[PDB]
């Protein structure tokens, strides 16, 4: 029925702007709230703005950062009209690149009020779904509030699941060298306490950019738009009442085979840019690591689960005969023990862009969400860096200082390596 | 002599919705109020689909189950949309899952006696309660879980009086859900033991009726229940008509099932879509239309039942009946003795000037249970996709408990391919 | 064959006749069973109320499944309930005299800078 | 002196309702009761106008029972002579004796009792029943057990519709047949088998009727029974009483079973030709087609033979048509009783319903032969029995209702050893 | 968030006023007032900085001490002189002695509570005070002596921010006092338990960066404070400025440091000069990233071969590509990818910032973690215990109240402190 945006963290406040933006533009809603639209008292689009008062549209979300200055530039660049001047928590101090102090120590203090804002909005909710929590995998308060909301969301709602939206870091465009501790550790106190977790490789994002849309040294204003449109398109099977995947269950009793492995892999379609493409061309591009969504390999991996999420004008008459020929002339690629998938998402609703923007506006769209073993590769990428730090202690006085523990470090480590087992231990028979 | 209808699920209800307008056309009923027609038969044995309200008025015997809102005010705002009595509707307002266990145990459980409680009320009304039937799928919770559920209850409380079941099949192609294997195989296990017959319908049959025999490029869940609505009312039509029968359901049941698990009727259809009598009889004797997907060649039938339907000779029929049993002797089973039986009634459906149902108590239907048990066992495997009940409160072996009562009813169909 | 036949009585309506032909040649249903009438309700009533004690059965089963599992999953929110706040109580106790560690050094080059000015106002 | 009728299930009532009306034909009855010794033989005199017939009516359903409240002669009965009961037996003996039987035999039983004690000398019962199929196998048989105790000599003649795969619809027909027949048999005295295939077969071929109703076979089948009991209705030599119906015709406690053959069945649009030769009907009688219960007599021995003669005769005709019987067909006659033939002469000439379908004849006869080759039958129904237990087949819905699995081996073994005498009764 | 700033002894005053003078030219302020400049930017982050006062007028969070009036009423009659609040004046009266003991015992804490007293106020007053900053000398009492106990007692107080300092090591050549060397140890140790991070900055740099790259004969204390002055401008910036960034100076440190000790970034510049020499605009970005990462541009004396970067930052200043930017910059790690650490994997990040300074359309400013620094306390340490050798100068702080052996006390700490550094060419 219902569902909640949770975005924590610079990063996660970011492209939450940038996608309540274009979740804005989507249903029809002039910035003030008001939309001149038929579909209001309090159907439809429902599951994520609240028709509260008489006249406004308010988002049901949440927005959490511990300075202010992020939170700051809403309510500042018109949307300041949009959302509810409670639903946007600022915190004085900085997490300052570092998890400990995001959980431990800066933590401990605003948890209790968010938390409980959190349960005023899910009190205007007649049988809450679960939440969306998006927010950054390295740095301070996104490794490490996240870490902390989980362990107690979790608590506080019982079923209610909880879908979060990674963004694992890339050195190109960072500052942090501290990262990868961050990443491994979060995502360890974090994992048994998620449903399942979509990542986005900030890297390929910035590739798609270099290649696709011809942005020199693409900003962080260019990567979220893109990231806007991706999520959008996952979160749009719930928003338009969809043909597919209309309900958080069904949607991923599709995608997570196991307990652990959530990690699915996205692919954007049609990504071109202004100043069209066949039904065909764009399912055969969701199968090319260029247009992927996590840098990796997953022609080497094997797919254990395989969904297709179209939008647009398409009759299903094509999508069909468009897959054939991408078993008889790409790579398969199946494990020995699931169906060979392909549930498929079929959604009438072209697909809107930002107006002056990088993109264009694009007749059919493609969207692939794939549980491949070949997304590990990240999960490696990532631990080698954090393995050769630890390794000389390298950067951990810091985290023992705010108040951590120098074993904490090693039960983290000691969970991917563990996970990195699992993943592998699903190839063949 | 009189029978009520439980209609479960997104599956279950759209077919319940086009079954029931229908029939409710054969015998011609307005959308709300009674009867128009020049017709004069129809209400002999309308007594029996349809409980009679004041005013006109004739409101169906039927009650609506679903674990959500959405699919319910489908029907309610559609086709025969208010003629459904308003509280014979259960509402859902949870999830669904399309999870067996959520359906069976913790979500339906929620429900279900608020279910037995319509149903309770129109059977206790009822004057002389036959049986119920239910329609759903098979893959997917809501149906396959709470109905499965719903018929353990149903007996028990109706021991008495004979069930009865349209059931879905779910096909690896032209589906929704990873776990549709799982979800069959778990109720598949509870019908063999709670109903009396069920009719097996494959939607891997039902598409494939649509795309080899219909020149029909995208095909619907409409088109496709379009056959199931048009097969139902063949397989009712004796109950509910003209005397030349009668039909007990008993009867029905008795003369159908020799050995009491398997009464797993395959189901085939006449002519299709939106007719000789030999062409006719040849046509639903071929596999080619056929509701589940199988093949009555591998397999022998063991019973088969068929109703003709229009105003024709049938003293063309039993000559026609006749030739298949001896163009085709060798698969029906010799050790029972006239164990294909035909009947006729002569007044025709919506269009079509002459048709036929048959019902088929064929061993080859081995061959559908057989192909679900392969994709489950190639799931229950590393036990994959499992964990979405696992945490529900079902057992790991709970599992391997049905998987094995289906592999006795798979080499039981098997073990009669006997001898004279 | 030609034969002469017995005549065996005539009336109103009627008349009766033998005609043999080829002479020939010559070569305790008990009442006690009405209780075998409620022999055979003997097995039905077993039946029947045994499809009854092995369906309430598959009935407090579904009890289990329906709270083995409620009673499986609060058995979570009560294990990760100190999983945190004593996770994270070790933690407030933990820093907080890594606070007092770093000060009590102070202290230390503090009341060592006090005592060698009572030795420079003595030297 | 007196004689009363029961017909339990479907087919018997049908049969009944189709002979209790031209019963009421022949002794000029009209509907209402009321007519403008003798034949108080059936109907009994009572009230001051009308005609009751000394019958009752049992069925497990309403439907059936429910057509006569309905159709004129709704006012020919008593109420109370009609009894129905709710729910069916579903084409099964269990049910129909153990289950659904135990609840309305007690009520039944003592409606009979009330007919017979209107009756000073009541004689027996005529029950007719289905064979194979439910209420008619089970009830039947379950009567019989309880007449057979509440009535002492009063002996007890049934005529059973043995089953027949074109006009049937149930597959489970054999075991209940070969199930009652074995209950029943040491309860009955003689017993009229009528093979409905038979009765089928000879209005295709004489009737010239291309699929024949119920009502069709049922016309026929009343013209029949009407030509059996017809002896004790006006009183003439021959078959005056039950008594006698044995007497005649079982030489052996066990065999009950003659077969009947009907002689001049010709349809109306016929009815106009220069009837038929009291020879030429004589000569009909000994014809395979003509015959009651599919077999063929020409090779099993005749063991006992009447024929029942009704119309316009002189016996001086009979004889020499009998004789040339002999001197052209097949005697036949087994090693040691005479070589029959008691011949019963009935003036009143037969009298058909009226816009039927066999028309008005001046003569008609009737040939009640107990031949070994009626018991072709017993083992071409045997053989189905057989051939389906070998695999359980149907049994489990019998142990449902409360049966024995061994109940049946044992009724088949009944059989089995009737098929023996049966056999045994060929020459020495 | 908000940083407040102490400036003490004539050497780190000095710096003090021509960093405040330069910074407050970028951001435009009056001598006294408020703004005058097209530019607009600016403000955004002069909250930082500079406390405002009623009136239009915007004050620096500012604190001056000296153990002499002289030096102070230097400032307030010189260039941007009655900028400073009045009484955040912390004067002296008495000896400094150029003695680190008369500094940080007798006649530093004979005043230090007065200190205290304004760092106190302001940072009392400032809403979300992140840290300090310091600057001044280490061979000299005033600066030395004074703020390492300044520090030592600015935590303590304030446990809780960050500290820092530019500092300034002495060289034999060109200074004043024989002795300074003891003085440099005495606060080196001080400094290494009690700052987060320390811009290294010899005066063996400074002047020959003057000399052997500048042509320039007589180098004052001026030109020569002019280098620090800018150098200075150069690392506060993106505290200071764009947004591009956003620098929490916390995170601005753990992002630099590896281990709690050693936080000794030798930093280093773009261009140079200041009166009749030029540049003919050529500052490239290629020819100003291979120019930012040349030894005879560091403002320590070090040589950043011998000695590999643990961490690196630079900061860009001038509306250019920077698409240009990480092109060069990935060159230099290439060019020279030896001399990088492997262990710490993305340990050289760089931002831009591109409102340019005094003079000069492009400029970069390298901070950086070289265990090359290793060099520059090795050079201290070899004439400091050639000193304590026969015990010698020594008699001037054996008087004052301190202990024979805690001067070896100190110079262990940085024996320890050197082959750490040593420990740091590692696998
Ligand atoms: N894709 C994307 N990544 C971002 C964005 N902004 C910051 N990041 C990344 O965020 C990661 C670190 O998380 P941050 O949100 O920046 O840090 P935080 O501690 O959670 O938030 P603050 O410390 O208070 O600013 C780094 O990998 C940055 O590259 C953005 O707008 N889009
Ligand atoms: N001759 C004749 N045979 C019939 C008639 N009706 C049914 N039968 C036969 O009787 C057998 C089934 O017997 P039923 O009398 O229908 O069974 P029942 O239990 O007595 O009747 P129900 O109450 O309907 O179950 C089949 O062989 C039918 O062909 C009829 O009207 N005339
Ligand atoms: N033909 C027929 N089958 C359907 C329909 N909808 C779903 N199914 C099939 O039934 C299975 C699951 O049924 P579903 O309705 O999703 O489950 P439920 O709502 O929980 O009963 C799937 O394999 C589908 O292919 C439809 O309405 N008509
Ligand atoms: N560049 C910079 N260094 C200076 C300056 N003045 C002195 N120095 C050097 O730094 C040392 C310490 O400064 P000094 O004023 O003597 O220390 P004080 O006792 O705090 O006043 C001196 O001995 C010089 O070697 C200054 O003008 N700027
Ligand atoms: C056996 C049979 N019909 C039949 C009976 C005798 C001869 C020919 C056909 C039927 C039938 O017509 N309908 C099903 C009974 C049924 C089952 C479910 C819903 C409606 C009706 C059956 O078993
Ligand atoms: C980490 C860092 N800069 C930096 C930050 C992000 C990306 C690149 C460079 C800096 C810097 O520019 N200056 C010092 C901060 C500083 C130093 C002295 C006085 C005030 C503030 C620092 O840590
Ligand atoms: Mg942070
Ligand atoms: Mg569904």
């Amino acid at each position: 029925r219902e569902c909640i945006s949770i975005h924590v963290g610079q990063a996660g406040v970011q492209i939450g702007n940038a996608c309540w933006e274009l979740y804005c533009l989507e249903h029809g809603i002039q910035p003030d709230g008001q939309m001149p639209s038929d579909k209001t008292i309090g159907d439809s689009f429902n599951t994520f703005f609240s028709e509260t008062g008489a006249g406004k549209h308010v988002p049901r979300a949440v927005f959490v950062d511990l300075e202010p200055t992020v939170i700051d530039e809403v309510r500042t660049g018109t949307y300041r009209q949009l959302f509810h001047p409670e639903q946007l928590i600022t915190g004085k101090e900085d997490a300052a690149n570092n998890y400990a102090r995001g959980h431990y120590t800066i933590g401990k203090e605003i948890i209790d009020l968010v938390l409980d804002r959190i349960r005023k909005l899910a009190d205007q909710c007649t049988g809450l779904q679960g939440f969306l929590v998006f927010h950054s995998f390295g740095g301070g308060t996104g490794s490490g509030f996240t870490s902390l909301l989980m362990e107690r969301l979790s608590v506080d709602y019982g079923k209610k699941s909880k879908l979060e939206f990674s963004i694992y870091p890339a050195p190109q465009v960072s500052t942090a060298v501290v990262e990868p501790y961050n990443s491994i550790l979060t995502t360890h106190t974090t994992l048994e306490h998620s449903d399942c977790a979509f990542m986005v490789d900030n890297e390929a994002i910035y590739d798609i950019c270099r290649r696709n849309l011809d942005i020199e040294r693409p900003t962080y204003t260019n990567l979220n738009r893109l990231i806007g449109q991706i999520v959008s398109s996952i979160t749009a099977s719930l928003r338009f009442d969809g043909a597919l995947n209309v309900d958080l269950t069904e949607f991923q009793t599709n995608l997570v085979p196991y307990p652990r492995i959530h990690f699915p892999l996205a692919t954007y379609a049609p990504v071109i840019s202004a100043e069209q493409l066949s039904v065909a061309e764009i399912t055969n591009a969701c199968f090319e690591p260029a247009n992927q969504m996590v840098k990796c390999d997953p022609r080497h991996g094997k797919y254990m689960a395989c969904c297709l999420l179209y939008r647009g004008d398409v009759v299903p008459k094509d999508v069909n005969a468009a897959i054939a020929t991408i078993k008889t002339k790409r790579t398969i690629q199946f494990v020995d023990w699931c169906p060979t998938g392909f549930k498929v998402g079929i959604n009438y609703q072209p697909p809107t862009v930002v107006p002056g923007g990088d993109l264009a506006k694009v007749q059919r769209a493609v969207c692939m969400l794939s549980n491949t073993t070949a997304i590990a590769e990240a999960w490696a990428r990532l631990d080698h860096k954090f393995d050769l730090m630890y390794a000389k202690r390298a950067f951990v006085h810091w985290y023992v200082g705010e108040g951590m523990e120098e074993g904490e470090f090693s039960e983290a480590r000691e969970d991917m390596a563990a996970l990195e087992k699992d993943y592998e231990e699903v190839g063949v028979d | 002599r009189e029978i009520v209808h439980i209609q479960a699920g997104q599956c279950g209800n759209q077919i319940g919705a086009k079954f029931w307008e229908v029939i409710s056309d054969e015998h011609g009923i307005d959308p709300t109020g009674s009867y128009h027609g020049d017709s004069d038969l129809q209400l002999e044995r309308i007594n029996v689909y349809y409980n009679e309200a004041t005013g006109n008025k004739y409101v169906p015997r039927a009650i609506l189950v679903d674990l959500e809102p959405g699919t319910m005010d489908s029907v309610r705002s559609g086709p025969f949309g208010q003629i459904f009595r308003p509280d014979n509707f259960v509402f859902g307002q949870s999830g669904a899952g399309n999870n067996w266990a959520k359906g069976h145990y913790t979500e339906g459980a929620e429900l279900v006696d608020s279910v037995l409680d319509v149903v309770r009320k129109e059977s206790e009304s009822c004057d002389c309660l036959q049986g119920f039937q239910l329609t759903h799928s098979l893959g997917g919770g809501t149906g396959s879980g709470m109905g499965t559920l719903l018929i353990s209850k149903i007996r028990e409380e109706y021991p008495d009086r004979i069930m009865n079941t349209f059931s879905v099949m779910p096909s690896p192609k032209v589906s929704d859900t990873v776990v549709e294997p799982y979800n069959a195989t778990l109720s598949v296990h509870q019908l063999v033991e709670n109903t009396d017959e069920t009719y097996s319908i494959d939607n891997e049959a039902l598409y494939d009726i649509c795309f080899r025999t219909l020149k029909l490029t995208t095909p619907t869940y409409g088109d496709l229940n379009h056959l199931v609505s048009a097969t139902m009312s063949g397989v009712t039509t004796c109950l509910r008509f003209p005397g030349q029968l009668n039909a007990d359901l008993r009867k029905l049941a008795v003369n159908m099932v020799p050995f009491p698990r398997l009464h797993f009727f395959m189901p085939g259809f006449a002519p299709l879509t939106s007719l000789t009598v030999p062409e006719l009889t040849q046509q639903m004797f071929d596999s080619k239309n056929m509701m589940a997907a199988c093949d009555p060649r591998h397999g022998r039938y063991l019973t088969v039942a068929a109703v003709f339907r229009g105003r024709m000779s049938m003293k063309e029929v039993d000559e026609q009946m006749l030739n298949v049993q001896n163009k085709n002797s060798s698969y029906f089973v010799e050790w029972i003795p006239n164990n294909v039986k035909t009947a006729v009634c002569d007044i025709p459906p919506r269009g079509l000037k002459m048709s036929a149902t048959f019902i088929g108590n064929s061993t080859a239907i081995q061959e559908l249970f057989k192909r679900i048990s392969e994709q489950f066992t190639a799931m229950f495997r590393r036990k994959a996709f499992l964990h979405w009940y696992t945490g529900e409160g079902m057992d790991e072996m709970e599992f391997t408990e049905a998987e094995s009562n289906m592999n006795d009813l798979v080499s039981e169909y098997q073990q009669y391919q006997d001898a004279t | 064959a030609d034969m002469e036949v017995i005549e065996l009585n005539k009336c109103t309506s009627g008349q009766s006749f033998e005609v043999i032909l080829k002479p020939p040649s010559f070569d305790p249903s008990l009442e006690e069973i009405q209780k075998k009438l409620e022999a055979a309700e003997e097995r039905r009533k077993y039946q029947e109320a045994e499809l009854l004690k092995h369906l309430a059965e598959k009935r407090e089963h579904e009890r289990e499944v329906i709270q083995k599992a409620i009673e499986e999953n609060n058995n979570f929110i009560k294990m990760a309930k100190e999983k945190l706040a004593q996770k994270m109580e070790s933690n407030k106790e933990n820093r907080e005299a890594h606070l007092a560690a770093m000060l009590e050094r102070l202290q230390e080059k503090d009341k060592h800078a006090e005592e060698v000015r009572k030795n420079k106002e003595l030297k």
